[PDB]
């Protein structure tokens, strides 16, 4: 049943058997459930004290570190950038959340900012992130009348500064995330297979506050995140083909016998090599 | 009561059919007690690379098949950590384990005689020579029994039932297990001259079906337990 | 978590997971054996224990491994599974491979048998690296062989099944993690630039 | 010794004790017992 | 035996002796043992209290100094930084290591870096340094997808800010770092002799960030070490010859009579000089 | 003082003139404990037939001599029974016992210095390719040093007392008796590619007199104590 | 007066009390006493 467990566990020394009407080593695995053969029952052991610490591979140790997901360079001379929130466009951080179902965390995000103006030095600059949820007015332009809003959550920074740090928590409807969804979005007949409503966040607004001035820019922007407080439910086998987009997930495989279609694990010459 | 499972070292047999296993004339093997031992010298104890099962070669058995033979000591003096002993030490002292098993189909019949016999003194038919060191002394794989119905040596096999045995009948069982003793007049021995033990099968019934003509091989595995050596040597 | 024993080519699909056994007419033969490296590109990469433990880089435990016959109700036979140290070459015949730790199996009544792979180390770890021939990260060889033959009768069809599984027991441990080599192709997807009108 | 002066109790650091474990879940779903 | 030494010991004053059959100075070499003859019983002594403090002679006093691994320049219009770890690379950090045969630390390294573009100013720079383990993939171009990797240690430092500054753990298999090893590495019979594979740690990566503009740059990183919580077992001789290579041991010598083959001392006229 | 007797297994060393024998590092060899031991097959302790003094051959001393060596795991590896468990297990842990024995009259004169080394990484003299399988590995006999005021890896001979070591002074004595534990980073190794100690003889003073031009060749012994092996392979 | 905010042992300082001393292993390595 439930226990705490700190470190691995330990052998007991082991004699010589030959009972009759006992067996360890043969089981039934039509029954679902899984091998339960001690060590000690299959060769003759000797006992050993374990210090070997599992504290390594917990939820919140294998999921908890800074990963990029969003990567936008946008010149200065549609002036500004704006990013409908997914989790799905860097293929690194996406197949470690593909091991779940359900998720349940708080995230923690760094806006990271370089330029490069195309005098090849530059000034002090100034920038600003908004986040607009849903429903609200998103802005079309530099000096759009949306960035004087009091009630949207802005943060001001500078290039010379260490970069900006927020937390976000658990913004959901339900109690937890849907990675997968084998719905519908609408109610009407024809609508979008594969996304809920309950997980749309929003849009995240980036401009820059100086002045066209005489010389043009280029400014790139990073944004990493890391999830806190993490809860997990429901395992799952993990993605092995490539992805092919965001919105779905389709299946194309490479041409050659890693990761194809008809062979994930590359050939051998024959059975007994 | 049929299903068994055996393990001694790193090695283990599983089966699901097999009647029980004895043992010969109700022992079971153990160490030299203080009060029997005679040689001075701390004797060599390894207790694992010496204590496995170590199987045979297969044989094939067929219509016209007769019977086969071993002898225990000898079988196993080019075999693993057990052969490495023999050759350097002068003396030994173990008991065994044999494990026998032939499988068919539900529609085979047939019949074994899994033996063991001490002391089997062979003799050869109609001459006067005794036999040399040619034609006894296989190692690792046993003669045929030329005439089975006397044993070899004049005793008749109706009566082989006096010794430790059990049998394999392809409709019951398909599996035969014997523990043995050490046995000697003496409490250690010279193991490259003489040998205890005989194990000899001897098909009583020769099988037959109508379903198709296919191999049937029988396999032996043999695990000397509670073995140790004495009187150190160069080969 | 099974594991694709049949990796040869001609083999499209799932027919990659299960082996063939037939009836033969030597004494004693070789049916497979599994190179156990989990770096390379072996049978148990694909598993539970192989996608998960490659994002670690330090390994410790025991391991487990688990056939079931999926033949006829008539098939009858005898199986032998021996796993040998890394000292030397893969074996060849069956007078050099039952000197390993091995397990005899009977078919019978309940079909499945279970091989545990001792933790055998000199130190208290071992590292995914990618040469196999190193000390520290060369486990072994699992091989099996035909103890007595494969007989079934003129009804049963006569190619039989074996599926392998694999598992960790309740001492495995990992260490120090990193990226996983899996996932390597820098391909460009559809719909990115959509969220960024 | 962590710290945090913020008002918000999502606001602070992550945590590593939660050691409990119920392994016999996935590997032992049946209902009657071996 | 076993005792706590704080300072120095002290003598005891000594009297005339004429005692036979006791002779304090002979002893005999030829036992692998060393003279324990106290000057008390050589000469006539006087009684001296004594303050003077042996805290400065400790190992943890001895080793823990931040000493320079890695120097290395790359111009920016391989891209990169990459090198395999070792400590044989400079010869001064070297020497003091091969006192011992076994060592077990935790280390503490900084990074260091200045530019020189080749306007002669210069704006605002950021890196990335990343600690690829052994077997993960190292990338092969400054914009390689390996760089968005989460799971990788990574760490963003600016050039005009303080250095950065990271601690490693013990990171060995076994229980303490071997410093010499007589062995080889592989199982087949022709390896490389000198090296176990229990002591490889992996490569560290630096690149730069900003997209190259107009202007070329310089780029050079230094790397320092400083040893933490330091024990050590099994004191050697030092290194005399200089060395030759870092994958073995080799030894050529100097031509002249300090630190030649035949000879390490410098010469002198005469014994009786 | 002078006089002493060892004994281990069946072997037995008398000597009457011997100055103390050291252990290095103020150790005694023994078993692995519980708390520290990591395989978990059962160890093979066979603790007779591999705790004996096995001599190596002797090397002739003459005037231009310039000093031997040895790897101690290796040079025993196929000798006795220590040589058969090292071939056919895969881990091994144990301490041993060195005797270096060089007699002469009263009228001879020389020294040497008897030191055992751990992990000596040697090194090849003006080149930079590393050394190969060859010119390390000699089992049974041993390579000479060709640079030994450099012990021919650089370090200088002049420390080499930091060592355990003793000494052999043809004026006093003409025996050195020395005793090694385990000492690795692991508690097991592989035996045939690593080697833990490096004895190594080296005559300081040259020998000399003017009685007459005879041989005066120099013995050593080993005894491998509290072995133990693990891991079971075929060959 | 040392300090550390971390939550890991091995970020802290060094330490320097560790004053204990063994000498007579290196110079007396010998079996029976003079």
């Amino acid at each position: 049943i439930e226990s705490i467990i700190k470190t691995a566990t330990d052998t007991v020394k082991s004699e010589i058997n030959a009972e009759l009407g006992v067996v360890p080593s043969l089981n039934a695995v039509e029954t679902g459930a899984t091998s339960n053969t001690e060590p000690e029952e299959a060769i003759q052991t000797r006992t050993v004290i374990n210090q070997h610490g599992v504290s390594e591979t917990l939820v919140e140790n294998f999921l908890s570190r800074a990963a990029l997901v969003s990567k936008r360079s946008f010149e200065y001379k549609k002036n500004f950038f704006k990013w409908t929130i997914n989790t799905r466009s860097f293929v690194q951080l996406r197949r470690k959340l593909e091991l779940f179902t359900y998720l349940r965390f708080d995230a923690e995000i760094t806006i990271l900012t370089t330029v490069a103006v195309n005098y090849v030095g530059l000034p002090d600059l100034t920038l600003q992130a908004m986040f607009v949820p849903t429903g609200a007015l998103t802005p079309e332009k530099q000096d759009s009348f949306h960035w004087q809003s009091g009630s949207n959550a802005s943060v001001f920074f500078k290039i010379s500064d260490p970069p900006a740090r927020i937390t976000i928590p658990f913004m959901c409807i339900n109690s937890a995330y849907s990675v997968f969804y084998d719905g519908f979005a609408g109610f009407e007949k024809n609508g979008l297979y594969g996304i809920n409503p309950a997980d749309t966040i929003g849009n995240l607004c980036v401009r820059i506050v100086n002045e066209h001035q005489p010389v043009g820019f280029t400014v790139t922007v990073r944004v990493y995140m890391k999830p806190k407080h993490i809860k997990a439910w429901a395992p799952r086998p993990p993605r092995t083909l490539p992805y092919m987009s965001i919105a779905n997930a389709n299946y194309k495989g490479k041409e050659r016998a890693p990761n194809a279609l008809n062979a994930i694990i590359g050939n051998r010459d024959s059975v007994k090599t | 009561d049929r299903v068994l499972q055996l393990k001694l070292g790193n090695s283990a047999i599983v089966t699901q059919e097999a009647a029980n296993y004895c043992c010969a004339y109700g022992e079971w093997p153990n160490y030299l007690p203080d009060h029997e031992a005679v040689a001075i010298d701390k004797p060599t104890q390894p207790e694992t690379a010496t204590d496995r099962f170590y199987t045979l070669k297969s044989v094939k058995w067929e219509t016209g098949s007769t019977g086969w033979w071993w002898k225990l000591p000898d079988a196993l003096n080019n075999i693993g950590m057990f052969g490495q002993n023999v050759q350097h030490h002068y003396l030994y002292r173990s008991g065994f384990l044999i494990h026998v098993q032939c499988n068919a189909t539900k529609f085979h019949q047939g019949a074994l005689l899994v033996v063991a016999i001490p002391e089997h003194q062979r003799g050869a038919h109609n001459t006067n020579t005794s036999p040399g060191f040619d034609d006894i002394m296989k190692g690792e794989e046993g003669g045929t029994f030329n005439h089975p119905y006397v044993l070899d040596d004049g005793t008749s096999l109706a009566c082989a039932t006096i010794f430790p045995h059990q049998w394999i009948n392809l409709r019951t069982n398909n599996s035969a297990t014997i523990v043995l003793p050490w046995m000697n007049a003496a409490p250690m021995d010279f193991p490259l001259r003489h040998n205890q033990w005989t194990l000899a099968i001897i098909p009583v019934v020769p099988l037959g079906t109508r379903t198709t003509s296919s191999m049937v091989p029988i396999t032996v595995s043999i695990a000397p337990m509670c073995c140790e050596f004495n009187g150190l040597r160069h080969a | 978590s099974m594991m694709e024993i049949n990796n040869t080519e001609s083999a499209v699909g799932m027919e990659r997971l299960k082996v063939d056994i037939s009836a033969l007419t030597d004494v004693d033969q070789l049916l497979f054996n599994i190179p156990l490296d989990i770096q390379l590109d072996g049978p148990l990469r694909n598993t539970l224990v192989g996608n998960i433990s490659r994002y670690y880089t330090h390994w410790s435990g025991s391991l487990e491994m688990t056939f079931m016959f999926c033949g006829s109700f008539m098939a009858t036979g005898k199986l032998i599974l021996c796993y040998t140290p890394p000292g030397g070459s893969c074996p060849t015949t069956r007078e050099t491979a039952m000197l390993g730790t091995h397990i005899v199996w009977d078919f019978g009544l309940q079909s499945s048998v279970t091989l545990i792979i001792p933790w055998i180390s000199g130190s208290h770890y071992r590292m995914f690296n990618n040469d196999a021939k190193s000390t520290n990260a060369n486990v072994g060889y699992v091989t099996c062989f035909m103890q007595t033959n494969l007989i079934v009768p003129s009804e049963s069809s006569d190619t039989c099944s074996l599926i392998g599984f694999i598992a960790a027991k309740d001492d495995f441990s990992l260490r120090l993690m990193r990226d996983s080599p899996d996932i390597g192709q820098l391909d460009h997807l559809h719909a990115a630039e959509a969220a960024y009108q | 010794n962590q710290i945090n002066f913020y008002k918000d109790s999502y606001a602070a650091s992550a945590s590593k004790q939660d050691f409990s474990q119920d392994p016999s879940k996935f590997t032992e779903p049946v209902v009657e017992g071996l």
